[PDB]
C-alpha cells in the first residue's frame, strides 16, 4: 500500500522538482539528481519511522521511571 | 450489502435506561432516544390514518357529516393533542 | 423593428409571420392531443366518485371508481 | 424612449426613487374626515339598536333545536 | 529590532535563530532544575503579555521586512515564553516543540530574504507582482507567511493552539484575550505580505536574480516540513517529551 | 462606437462612488444619536421583550411557571 | 377528464410561450384559444356530473409538502361551488381570447399576450380546484404573478410598470394575512386539508396568544384568512391597485381585474364558510368591510373621465355587496351575485373596449359624444349590461343584488343596520355613474375630435360574438339560475356552503319584510338616472362652484382623487420604509455605528497604537539603555516593594492609573 | 434482464448492513467512555 | 478503534479526488489551456458523479452516522478521527460537488488568463469544504474549516474586479478568523472536560447548565460571524461583490451554510438547556436582521450589492426555523439552505452574464434589457421568483416550513418573519423591472449578446434543480427526516 | 427563416457541422449519468424512510387493539 519508502521517494523527487522550479529552471534540468532525490528520501523516510519506534521505546521508559518517582510519595 | 425488506428494529425499550439518570449508560441513552423517535412517529401516523377516515367521512356523508363523523372527529382530535413536536409537550 | 430582426426569442418577437405556420400549428394540435391522452388515463384511474349520480353520466363509462369509499373506518 | 436624459448635474442621494394640488397633512385631515363619516354612521347603527326592534320571534328548530344534528352528543 | 535590521542579512539569520536555542536550555537548566516561588514564572508572564502585544502592534507599523521580521520573532518569544510560565511537563514540550517550528519557518523566511537580497530587496512593497515574476517563489513565501500566522493545517498552528491550550487550563482569560487580539494583528501584518505579491498591480516592478541551489534545496524542505508537518508529527512530540522529563529525571 | 463596455457617466460614477464610502461622512449628530438609540438599543429590546412575554404567556396559559432565559 | 380542465390551459400556454416562434400570431391564436375552449366545453360537463347530478370528483395525485402532520399535497377538490367557479373561469376565458384574436390583431407580441392569458387561466383552475389551503395558496400567488406580467405587458410605459409592482405588493400584503391564517388553521387543527379541518370546526374552543395577547383561535384565523381576501378583493384596506390595474389592454381588465381573479377572495370565504360560521366577530368584521367599500368605490366613480377607470371602480363596489352578503352568513347568494357580475362586467369592460378600438385609443368621456347611432351593436351591449348592472327588473343584475339589500335589511344587528344604509345609499351612487357613462358617450352631443369619428369602426366576428353571448348571459342566466342557488331550501350546493341554523334569513327575508324595502333599489336607481340626466345634460352652470368655491373645489379634488387614499399611504408608510432602509438601517447603523464601533473604527486605533508603539523606537541607543534600567527597577520595585504598599494602595488603583496613561496630550 | 430489479440488487450491494453498522457505533461509545 | 466502512464508495476517495485533480494540474505547463481545462472540468465532473452514488446508497432509516470511517494520527492512537455524514450533511456535500463544476465553466473563456491557478484554488475549495461537511470531530472541523480562508483570500485578492477587494479580502480573512479563533477557545474548554473532541461521544456526555450557557455563547460567536448575523454581518456585502463571479457563488452557496451547519451538527444538540434559554435571543436578532436587512436591500443601486444583501435576511430566516426545534423548523432550514445555495448562485451567475458583457454594476445603466436579451430576461425572471418565495419554487418550500415551525413556538417571531415576503417582493422585482424592463439607454449601452451555448447550459441544473424541490421535495425530506427527528428529540426522554 | 439565432452562433458553412467546444461532450455525458444514476437508483433503492415503517407499525397496532377489545 502507502509505505515510508514510496513517500519518501515522492518526497525526494517532488524536493527536487521543487528546486529547479525556485531555480527557474525545467522541472527535469537534471534527472540523475531525481534519481538522487528519490534514493534519499526513501532513506530517510526509513529511518525516520525507525527512530519513531526508537524514541516511542525510550519515552515509555522514562515515564515508567517519572511516574514510579511519583508514586514514591504515597509510601 | 443490506437484505432485501423494510428495516427491522427492536419493539421495546432498551434496558439499562436508568430514568432517573440518564447519563449513566452512554450506549442505552443513545438507543433510548431512537426508541421514543420511532414511537413518536407511530403516533404521528396513527392521527394520520385517523385523519384519512374523517375525511372520507365528511365526503361520504355531507351535510350528515356532524351527526355520523362526531365519533370519529374526537378520536382525531384526541390523537393530535400530544402527537409530533408541535405544540404540546408529551 | 431593425435590431430585432437579429434577436431570437421563443415566442418569436414582434410580428411574427412563420411561412409554415399552418402546418406548424396542426403539428401542435396532434402533440397536444397526444399529451392529453395520457393524462385521461391518469385522471380517469385516479378519480374518485364516492356518490352514485343520480342519472348516468358521460365518467360512469371510462371511471370505475363509483360508490367505493363507503366504508370509511377502513381508511389508512 | 425618444432620449434618456444624461445627467449633467451630481445626482442626489435619494435619486433611485424619485398628489399635486392638495398637501400631505391636509390630505391626511381630508382621509379622516371620511373615515370619521364611517364611525359617524356605525355609532348611529348603535344607537338605532335595530336588534331590540325585531318583528319576528327566534327560530326554533325540532329535535332539541338539531342538538344531534348539530354535532351534540346522542 | 535595530541590530537585526543593521547586520549583514546572514548575521540577522543566524541571531535569529541559534542564540535563542542555547538560552532557553539555559534557562530551563538554571531555573525549572532549580527552585524558587511563582515570582520568576510571573517575570516570564508579564514579559509574555508585553512581547505579544508590543511585538503585534510594532510589526504591524514596519514597512520594511527585516523589521517585520524582527518584530514577530519578538511576538514570538512571547508566545514561546507562555509555556514556560506555566511551570509543567507538557509547558516545557510545548516550549521546545514552539522553538523546534519557529526556527525551522524562520530559516524558511531568511532562506527567501537572502535570495531576494541579491536584487537588495528593502521593502515589503519591493515585493510587487511577485506572484507574476517568480509564481512558485510568491506561493513558498506565503505558505511561510501563512505559518507565520498560524492558519492550519500549518506547522505553525501548534504554537497558537498550546498558547489557548494552557491559559484555558492554568485558568487565564486575559491571556486568551490577548493572544486572540494578538493573533489577528499577526494574521492581518502577515497576509499584507501575501496582498502586496498576488493583488498589487504596481506601475515599477522588480525583477529578482533566481536563487542559488543551496537556498532553493533548503526552501523545498522546509515549505514540504510546513505543509505537511501535521500529517506526521510524532517524532518531534515524543522526542520534545524526552527532553522535558531528562531535565527532572 | 466600439466596444461592449458602458459609456461611463463622471456623475453616475460620482453618485456610484459616494455611496459606497458612507463611513467617511459619519458625523455623531443628535440625529445620529435618536436613530442609534431607537432601532439600535431601543426597538431589539422592545422587540426581545414581546418575544419573552409571548413565552411567559405561553408559560401561565399552561398552567407552568415563567421560563427563565439568557 | 377533470385532469384535463385544470392542465389544457397549461399545455396551451406552454406550447404558445416556448413554440410561439414557429406558431407566429395566428397559430399561437389558435392553439391557445381552442385549449382554452376544450377546457370551457368539459367544464360544462364536469357541472352536470357534479351540479345537477349531484356526484362530486375527488382527484389526488402525489404529495407536494409532507412534514410530520403537515400533509400538504397536489389534489383536486370538485363539487358544486367548484364547478360553478369552474364555468365562470373557463367560459368567459375562451370569451376573452377570441376577443382578444381581434383586439390584439395588430400588437406586435400577440403570442406572448395570449401565454399570459392561458397561465392565468390555470393558475385560476387551480385556486378554484385546490383540496387543501396550500395548493389554494399556490394558485393565490400564481394569478397575482399572472396579473403582474398583463399589467406591464407594455413593459416601456412607466406607468404599467408601476401600477404592476403596485398591484403585487398590495397583493402581497394580502398574501401576508392569508400565509398566517394558514399557520393558524394547521397549528389549531394539525392540517390543511379542507375536508378534514370542515368536519372538526365545530369543536375548537381554546385560546391562543397572537401579539402578546389572549385571542380566540378560531376567530384569529378567520380574520387572518379574510385578510388575504381584502387584498384580492380589493376591499377597503386594500382596494386602491385595482383602478390602477387598468394599465393593462382592455381584455386583462375584463378577465382578471373583474370577472375572476378579484372574486377568488368571495370564494374562499364562501370555501371556508364551514370555518368562517363559526367566528361571528370575523362575520362583523366582513359585514362592516364590505359595505364600506361599496360606498367608496361608488363616490369615487361619479367624477372618473376614462371608461375602463369608472367600470373599475363598479367592479370594486360590486365586490363589497358580495362581501357583506358572505358576513351576514349568505354565502349562496355571494355566489350568485359573482357569477351575474361575470357576465355584465365582462360586457361592459369587453364593450368598452370596442368603443376604445373605435376611436383611436381615445379612453376621456370629455372627448367622446354622440355614436349611439355610429356604434349600434356596442351602444346596445354597453345598455343591457349598465341596466343589468343597476339591477332593473328581471334582468340579471335584479334576481341577485336586491335579494342582498333584503337580507340586510332582516339581519337585526349593528353590523347588519351598517350594511342596510350603505349597500341602499351606493344604489343610488351606482345608477348615477351608470347612466353618466352612458350618456356622456353616446347620447350627448359630440364632444369628440373630427379625425376620430372619421376612423371609426364597429367590432368585427372575433369581437362580435363574445359581446352577443354576454349580453344573452346578462338577461336570462339571472333568471335561469335564481332556483338552482338562492331557491328557499334548495340543496343545490350540497355540502359546499355551510349555514347554522341561528342564521338562517332568507325566509324572513322574503316574508317578513315591508313591501316599501323590495322597492328601495328602483326608487334610488331612478333618482340616480334622473340626476345623472339633470347634472350631464340640463346643467351648465353646475361646475362655477368648483371654480370659485375652495370647498366646493376641494370636495371635487376628494372625490375625485379617490379620498386621498394612495397619496396618504404614499407619504406617510410608502415612503417611511423606504426612507428608513437609506437613513437608519444603512446610513445610520449599517455603514455608521456598526462601521465606527467595527472595522472603520478599530483600523484607525490599531493604526494610531501602532504608529505611537514604533515611535518608541527612536534609533537613540540612550532610550533603550534607559528602558533597560527602568525595566530592572519595576522589576525590583513590583516584586519586593509591594510588602508594604499595599496599605496606600489598591491593585485596582494600579491598572487604572497605567490605562490612563494612554490618554495624555 | 429487468432493468429495474437488477437495479434493486445493484443498490442492495451498496448500502453497509445495517447490524454491522449499529455494532461498531456502540463499540465506539463504550470503548471510548471506558477510555 | 479502526471503523473502516465496507461500502465500496465511500467518503476517502470523495476527498481524495480533487487532491488529486490539484496535484495532477500544478506540473502542466500553463501553455497547455486545454488540457489545464479539461482535466479540472473532468475531475469535477467526476466528484459529482461520487457524490450522487454517495446519494443512492443512504440509508433513511437509521440516525447512526453513515459510511463511517477513521483515520489516524498517532501510533499512540489516543487521538483517533472520524469521518461520516447523516440525513443533515449529505445534501451539503452533493451541492458542494455540484457547484465546483459551475465556477469552472463560469471563467471558461477568460482560462486564458485565469491558468491553473484558478482551477486548482476552487479544487482546494471542494476538497476543504467537503471535508468539512463529512466530520464527526470538533477540532477537524476547526482545521479544515480555517483552512478554507486561504484559497478563498487569494481568490477574491487575485480575480476580483477592483481595487476595493483588498478591502474587502481583508475584512473577509478577519472576520473570519475572529469568529474561528472563538470556536478553537470553546474546543479547548469542552477538551479539558472531555479529554476528546469526538462529536458521537460529547453527545453522550452531559454538560453543567453553567458550562452549557459559556460553551454555547463560544460556538455562537463563531457560527453567527458566518450565518451572518447583525451586527457582524457588514462583512459579506463587500467581499460578496468585490468577488470573482464563481467566488461570489462559492461564498453564497456553501461558505455561508458552515455556520448553521453549526448550529445544526454541534451548538443545538450538544447544549439542548443553554439552546432554550437562547431561543428568544436568537429570535431577536434574526427577526431584526430580516426587517432590516431586507429595507437596506431596497435602496442598493448596485447588482451585486442587492443580491449579496439578499442572503443576509434568507440565513437568518433558516436561524429562526432551527431554532423552533420541531420537525417543520429543523427541516424547513435545511430545505431553504439548499434552496438558497442554488438561487443566490444563480442569480449571482445572471449578473456575472450582464457584468462580463458591459463591465458595470450600477442598476442605472441597464434597462430595457428584454428587446436585447430575451433569453437571459426569461431567466432572469425565474430566479427573481425563485427569490420571492414564490409557491413552485424550491424557496417557497423551506420558507413556509420554517413559518409553520415558528409559528407553532412563537406567534410573533413569526408574523416578523413572514414580513419577509413583502419586503423580499419588493427589491427583487424592483430589480427586475429596472434592469430588464423599460427602454433601451443607447447613450450608456448600445451592443449586446443573449446567452451563448455555454451560458444557456450553466443554468439548466439551476432551473431543473429549483423546479424538482418546489413540486416535489420528497425525495429530500424522506432521507433527512430520521436524522432531523434525533436532534429535536436529543437531550429529552419523553 | 426565423429571426436571429439561437444561442446568438452563426451558423456553419452549408454542408458542414458545428464544432462542438471542449467542455460540451463532457458536461453532456455528466448530464445523461445524472438522469440516469437519480432517475433509475433513486427509484430501486429500497424505501426505508422512517415514515413507511411507522404506518405499517400504526396499521397493525391499531389492528390488534381493535381485534381485541
Amino acid at each position: 500500500p502507502i509505505s515510508a519508502t514510496m513517500v519518501g521517494a515522492l518526497l525526494g523527487l517532488g524536493t527536487q522538482m521543487y528546486s529547479n522550479a525556485l531555480r527557474k529552471l525545467p522541472y527535469m534540468r537534471h534527472p540523475w539528481e531525481h534519481v538522487v532525490g528519490m534514493g534519499l528520501g526513501a532513506v530517510f523516510a526509513n529511518q525516520l519511522v525507525k527512530w519513531d519506534v526508537k524514541l516511542k521505546e525510550d519515552l515509555d521508559v522514562m515515564l515508567a521511571k517519572a511516574r514510579a518517582a511519583n508514586e514514591r510519595r504515597y509510601f | 450489502g443490506r437484505k432485501k425488506g423494510l428495516p427491522e428494529f427492536e419493539e421495546s425499550a432498551p434496558d439499562g435506561f436508568d430514568p432517573e439518570n440518564p447519563y449513566k449508560d452512554p450506549v442505552a441513552m443513545v438507543e433510548m432516544r431512537e426508541h421514543i423517535v420511532r414511537e413518536k412517529w407511530i403516533q404521528i401516523e396513527k392521527a394520520k390514518i385517523l385523519r384519512e377516515k374523517v375525511k372520507w367521512c365528511y365526503r361520504v356523508e355531507g351535510v350528515n357529516h356532524y351527526q355520523k363523523c362526531r365519533h370519529l372527529v374526537q378520536q382525531y382530535l384526541d390523537s393530535t393533542r400530544g402527537v409530533g413536536w408541535g405544540k404540546d409537550h408529551r | 423593428g431593425d435590431f430585432r430582426a437579429k434577436v431570437w426569442s421563443m415566442t418569436g418577437g414582434p410580428n411574427c409571420r412563420p411561412k409554415h405556420w399552418r402546418r406548424n400549428t396542426a403539428i401542435a394540435m396532434f402533440g397536444v392531443f397526444l399529451v392529453c391522452i395520457p393524462i385521461a388515463k391518469l385522471s380517469a384511474k385516479l378519480e374518485q366518485r364516492p356518490h352514485m349520480p343520480v342519472r348516468p353520466i358521460p365518467s360512469q363509462i371510462w371511471c370505475k371508481n363509483f360508490g367505493t369509499k363507503d366504508d370509511y373506518e377502513k381508511e389508512h | 424612449v425618444g432620449k434618456h436624459i444624461v445627467p449633467d448635474k451630481p445626482l442626489s442621494v435619494n435619486d433611485e426613487l424619485m398628489a399635486d394640488t392638495v398637501g400631505k397633512y391636509e390630505a391626511l385631515a381630508w382621509l379622516s374626515g371620511g373615515l370619521g363619516f364611517f364611525v359617524g354612521l356605525g355609532l348611529l347603527a348603535v344607537l338605532n339598536d335595530k336588534a331590540s326592534k325585531v318583528p319576528f320571534t327566534p327560530r326554533v328548530y325540532p329535535y332539541d333545536n338539531l342538538r344531534v344534528e348539530l354535532g351534540g352528543e346522542p | 529590532p535595530d541590530i537585526y535590521e543593521g547586520s549583514p542579512t546572514p548575521v540577522t539569520a543566524f541571531l535569529s535563530i541559534a542564540p535563542k536555542i542555547s538560552i532557553f536550555a539555559n534557562i530551563l537548566r538554571v531555573f525549572i532544575y532549580g527552585s524558587y516561588g511563582a515570582t520568576l514564572q510571573q517575570i516570564f508572564f508579564f514579559c509574555s503579555i508585553a512581547s505579544m502585544i508590543l511585538g503585534a502592534l510594532a510589526a504591524m507599523a514596519q514597512t520594511k521586512v527585516k523589521r517585520l521580521l524582527a518584530y514577530s520573532s519578538i511576538g514570538h518569544v512571547g508566545y514561546i515564553c507562555i509555556g514556560f510560565s506555566c511551570g509543567t511537563i507538557e509547558g516545557i514540550q510545548s516550549l521546545l516543540i514552539g522553538i523546534f517550528i519557529y526556527a525551522l519557518m524562520t530559516m524558511d523566511a531568511f532562506a527567501i530574504v537572502l535570495a531576494l537580497r541579491q536584487t537588495r530587496v528593502k521593502y515589503i512593497a519591493d515585493l510587487g507582482a511577485l506572484a507574476k515574476t517568480n509564481p512558485i517563489l510568491a506561493i513558498t513565501f506565503s505558505i511561510t507567511m501563512f505559518s507565520y500566522a498560524g492558519i492550519p493545517p500549518l506547522a505553525g498552528f501548534c504554537s497558537k493552539f498550546y498558547l489557548f491550550f494552557a491559559a484555558l487550563g492554568c485558568g487565564a482569560y486575559f491571556l486568551a484575550l490577548v493572544g486572540v487580539v494578538t493573533s489577528v494583528i499577526g494574521c492581518f501584518y502577515y497576509i499584507r505580505l501575501v496582498k502586496r505579491m498576488f493583488f498589487d498591480t504596481p506601475r515599477t516592478w522588480i525583477l529578482y536574480e533566481p536563487m542559488d541551489r543551496n537556498k532553493s534545496l533548503l526552501l523545498a524542505m522546509t515549505s514540504f516540513f510546513i505543509t505537511l508537518f501535521l500529517l506526521y508529527p510524532s517524532p518531534l512530540f515524543s522526542v520534545t517529551h524526552q527532553m522535558a522529563l531528562s531535565l527532572y529525571l | 462606437g466600439g466596444g461592449m463596455e458602458t459609456n461611463k457617466n463622471k456623475f453616475i460614477e460620482d453618485w456610484g462612488s459616494a455611496r459606497e464610502n458612507l463611513e467617511h461622512n459619519f458625523r455623531w449628530t443628535r440625529r445620529n444619536f435618536a436613530l442609534i438609540g431607537i432601532f439600535g438599543i431601543a426597538l431589539p429590546i422592545i422587540v426581545y421583550k414581546g418575544i419573552v412575554k409571548d413565552f411567559h404567556m405561553q408559560d401561565e396559559d399552561a398552567g407552568r411557571p415563567h421560563r427563565k432565559f439568557l | 377528464m377533470y385532469l384535463l380542465i385544470v392542465f389544457l390551459p397549461l399545455l396551451g400556454s406552454s406550447v404558445a410561450g416556448f413554440f410561439g416562434r414557429f406558431l407566429g400570431s395566428e397559430g399561437s391564436a389558435i392553439m391557445t384559444t381552442t385549449c382554452v375552449s376544450f377546457s370551457s366545453i368539459l367544464s360544462l360537463i364536469a357541472f352536470y356530473e357534479v351540479a345537477l347530478g349531484a356526484s362530486a370528483c375527488y382527484l389526488r395525485i402525489a404529495p407536494w409538502i409532507s412534514s410530520e402532520m403537515f400533509d400538504a399535497s397536489w389534489g383536486f377538490l370538485f363539487d358544486s361551488l367548484t364547478v360553478v367557479m369552474l364555468i365562470v373561469v373557463t367560459f368567459i376565458s375562451s370569451l376573452v381570447h377570441l376577443y382578444s384574436i381581434s383586439y390584439m390583431s395588430e400588437d406586435p407580441h400577440s403570442p406572448r399576450f395570449m401565454c399570459y392569458l392561458s397561465i392565468f387561466t390555470f393558475f385560476m383552475l387551480m385556486l378554484v380546484t385546490g383540496d387543501n389551503f396550500l395548493q389554494l395558496f399556490l394558485g393565490w400567488e400564481g394569478v397575482g404573478l399572472a396579473s403582474y406580467l398583463l399589467i406591464h405587458f407594455w413593459f416601456t410605459r412607466l406607468q404599467a410598470d408601476k401600477a404592476a409592482i403596485k398591484a403585487m405588493l398590495v397583493n402581497r400584503v394580502g398574501d401576508f394575512g392569508l400565509a398566517l391564517g394558514i399557520l393558524g388553521c394547521f397549528t389549531l387543527f394539525q392540517t390543511v386539508d379542507f375536508s378534514t379541518i370542515f368536519a372538526c370546526a365545530s369543536v375548537p374552543r381554546n385560546s391562543w396568544i397572537f401579539c402578546n395577547m389572549r385571542l380566540n383561535a378560531i376567530s384569529l384565523i378567520c380574520i387572518l384568512l379574510f385578510i388575504g381576501a381584502v387584498g384580492k378583493s380589493a376591499q377597503i384596506g386594500l382596494h386602491t391597485w385595482l383602478p390602477d390595474a387598468m394599465e393593462g389592454p382592455t381584455p386583462v381588465s375584463a378577465l382578471i381585474h373583474a370577472a375572476t381573479m378579484v372574486t377568488a377572495g368571495v370564494f374562499m370565504i364562501a370555501r371556508c364558510s364551514p370555518l368562517f360560521e363559526y367566528s361571528p366577530t370575523a362575520l362583523i368584521v366582513i359585514t362592516f368591510a364590505g359595505a364600506m367599500t361599496s360606498f367608496l368605490a361608488a363616490t369615487t366613480g361619479i367624477l372618473q373621465n376614462d371608461l375602463k377607470r369608472v367600470i373599475a371602480y363598479s367592479t370594486c363596489s360590486q365586490l363589497g355587496y358580495m362581501i357583506f352578503a358572505c358576513g351576514i352568513s349568505n354565502y349562496s347568494v355571494s355566489v350568485f351575485h359573482l357569477m351575474n357580475h361575470a357576465f355584465f362586467k365582462a360586457l361592459l369592460f369587453l364593450s368598452a373596449g370596442s368603443v376604445i378600438h373605435a376611436m383611436s385609443d381615445e379612453q376621456d368621456m370629455r372627448k367622446m359624444g354622440g355614436l349611439a347611432s355610429s356604434f349600434p351593436l356596442t351602444y346596445a351591449m354597453m345598455l343591457i349590461g349598465s341596466l343589468s348592472l343597476i339591477g332593473f327588473p328581471f334582468l340579471t343584475g335584479f334576481y341577485s343584488k336586491d335579494v342582498i339589500l333584503e337580507l340586510a335589511y332582516t339581519k337585526y344587528t349593528i353590523s347588519g343596520n351598517f350594511a342596510f344604509w350603505l349597500g341602499s345609499v351606493s344604489v343610488l351612487f351606482t345608477s348615477y355613474y351608470s347612466f353618466r357613462l352612458l350618456f356622456l358617450t353616446f347620447l350627448v352631443p359630440t364632444n369628440s375630435f373630427g379625425r376620430d369619428i372619421s376612423r371609426c369602426h364597429d367590432a368585427p366576428i372575433p369581437m362580435a360574438i363574445p359581446l352577443i353571448l354576454l349580453a344573452l348571459g346578462s338577461l336570462f342566466v339571472g333568471y335561469l339560475a335564481k332556483d338552482m342557488m338562492i331557491g328557499l331550501g334548495t340543496n343545490f350546493w350540497a355540502n359546499s356552503l355551510l349555514v347554522l341554523p341561528k342564521n338562517e334569513i332568507l325566509a324572513e327575508s322574503e316574508f317578513a319584510a315591508p313591501t316599501i324595502i323590495k322597492l328601495i333599489p328602483i326608487l334610488f336607481s331612478t333618482l340616480g338616472a334622473f340626476v345623472a340626466y339633470n347634472v350631464n345634460l340640463v346643467a351648465d352652470q353646475f361646475q362655477r362652484a368648483f371654480q370659485t368655491s375652495t370647498f366646493c373645489n376641494r370636495l371635487y379634488s376628494f372625490f375625485n382623487k379617490r379620498w386621498f387614499f394612495d397619496q396618504v399611504l404614499n407619504d406617510f408608510l410608502v415612503r417611511s420604509f423606504l426612507r428608513f432602509g437609506y437613513e437608519v438601517s444603512f446610513e445610520a447603523l449599517d455603514k455608521g455605528a456598526i462601521e465606527i464601533l467595527g472595522p472603520y473604527g478599530i483600523s484607525y486605533t490599531f493604526r494610531r497604537l501602532a504608529e505611537r508603539i514604533s515611535q518608541l523606537q527612536s534609533g537613540f541607543v540612550y532610550h533603550y539603555a534607559f528602558a533597560m534600567l527602568l525595566g530592572l527597577t519595576l522589576f525590583v520595585t513590583f516584586f519586593c516593594m509591594w510588602d508594604s504598599l499595599s496599605s496606600w494602595v489598591d491593585n485596582r488603583l494600579s491598572f487604572i492609573l497605567i490605562v490612563s496613561s494612554f490618554y495624555t496630550k | 434482464g429487468f432493468i429495474m430489479e437488477f437495479a434493486e440488487n445493484l443498490v442492495l450491494r451498496l448500502m453497509e448492513n445495517p447490524e454491522e453498522r449499529d455494532r461498531k457505533a456502540r463499540e465506539h461509545i463504550y470503548e471510548m467512555h471506558e477510555r | 478503534l479502526e471503523h473502516f466502512c465496507e461500502c465500496y464508495f465511500n467518503l476517502s476517495g470523495l476527498i481524495l479526488c480533487p487532491v488529486l485533480g490539484s496535484i495532477i494540474l500544478l506540473f502542466i505547463p500553463n501553455s497547455r489551456i486545454r488540457l489545464i481545462r479539461l482535466i479540472g472540468l473532468c475531475a469535477s465532473l467526476i466528484t459529482f458523479l461520487y457524490s450522487l452514488v454517495l446519494w443512492i446508497q443512504f440509508d433513511s432509516s437509521t440516525a447512526k452516522f453513515q459510511f463511517v470511517e477513521s483515520l489516524r494520527w498517532l501510533p499512540y492512537e489516543n487521538i483517533n478521527f472520524y469521518l461520516g455524514i447523516d440525513g443533515i450533511s449529505l445534501f451539503f456535500v452533493i451541492l458542494t460537488t455540484f457547484l465546483i463544476p459551475i465556477c469552472i465553466l463560469v471563467g471558461w473563456s477568460g482560462m486564458r488568463s485565469y491558468g491553473k491557478e484558478y482551477i486548482i484554488a476552487f479544487l482546494i475549495c471542494e476538497f476543504l469544504m467537503i471535508a468539512v461537511f463529512c466530520m464527526l470531530d470538533l477540532l477537524l472541523f476547526y482545521v479544515f474549516f480555517e483552512s478554507v480562508l486561504i484559497p478563498m483570500f487569494i481568490i477574491i485578492g487575485v480575480w476580483g474586479s477592483r481595487q476595493r477587494k483588498i478591502k474587502a479580502a481583508y475584512q473577509f480573512f478577519l472576520y473570519t478568523l475572529l469568529g474561528s479563533l472563538f470556536m478553537l477557545l470553546a474546543i479547548l474548554l469542552i477538551l479539558f472536560q472531555t479529554g476528546t473532541t469526538d462529536l458521537q461521544i460529547l453527545l453522550t456526555t452531559e454538560f453543567s447548565e453553567r458550562r452549557q450557557i459559556f460553551l454555547w455563547i463560544a460556538f455562537f460567536a463563531s457560527f453567527a460571524v458566518k450565518v451572518p448575523m447583525v451586527p457582524v454581518h457588514i462583512w459579506l456585502p463587500e467581499a460578496h461583490v468585490e468577488a470573482p463571479t464563481a467566488g461570489s457563488v462559492i461564498l453564497a452557496g456553501i461558505l455561508l451554510k458552515f455556520g448553521t451547519y453549526g448550529f445544526l451538527r454541534f451548538s443545538i444538540p450538544m447544549f439542548p438547556e443553554a439552546t432554550l434559554c437562547f431561543t428568544p435571543f436568537i429570535y431577536t436578532l434574526s427577526a431584526i436582521a430580516i426587517i432590516y436587512t431586507s429595507l437596506t436591500t431596497l435602496r442598493q443601486i448596485d447588482l451585486k450589492k442587492i443580491i449579496a444583501y439578499s442572503s443576509v435576511a434568507h440565513m437568518n430566516l433558516v436561524t429562526i426555523g432551527m431554532f423552533s426545534l420541531n420537525i417543520q423548523g429543523i427541516g424547513g432550514s435545511i430545505l431553504l439552505m439548499l434552496s438558497h445555495g442554488l438561487v443566490s448562485s444563480a442569480l449571482f451567475l445572471c449578473v456575472g452574464v450582464l457584468y462580463d458583457r458591459h463591465k458595470t454594476r450600477l442598476v442605472r445603466y441597464y434597462g430595457g434589457l428584454v428587446s436585447t436579451m430575451p433569453n437571459f430576461s426569461t431567466i432572469f425572471f425565474f430566479f427573481t421568483l425563485a427569490n420571492m418565495s414564490l409557491p413552485g419554487t424550491s424557496s417557497f418550500i423551506g420558507e413556509f416550513l420554517i413559518l409553520v415551525g415558528a409559528f407553532q413556538r412563537n406567534s410573533l417571531v413569526a408574523t416578523l418573519a413572514a414580513l419577509g415576503m413583502i419586503l423580499g417582493a419588493a427589491y427583487s422585482l424592483w430589480l427586475y423591472n429596472r434592469v430588464v424592463s423599460g427602454n433601451l439607454k443607447p447613450d450608456f449601452l448600445h451592443k449586446f449578446s443573449d446567452l451563448n451555448g455555454r451560458e444557456v447550459f450553466i443554468f439548466i441544473p439551476f432551473l431543473v434543480g429549483l423546479v424538482w424541490m418546489g413540486v416535489y421535495p420528497k425525495v429530500f425530506l424522506d432521507c433527512m427526516h430520521t436524522s432531523v427527528s434525533n436532534l429535536v428529540q436529543h437531550g429529552k426522554f419523553h | 427563416r426565423p429571426k436571429g439565432y439561437f444561442m446568438n452562433r452563426t451558423p456553419p458553412a452549408p454542408g458542414q457541422s458545428r464544432k462542438w467546444e471542449d467542455w460540451e461532450l463532457p458536461c453532456y455525458i455528466t448530464s445523461f449519468l445524472t438522469i440516469v444514476i437519480l432517475g433509475v437508483g433513486l427509484n430501486a433503492k429500497p424505501d426505508l424512510s422512517i415514515e413507511t415503517w411507522a404506518h405499517q407499525k400504526a396499521l397493525e397496532r391499531l389492528e390488534m387493539e381493535k381485534l381485541a377489545t
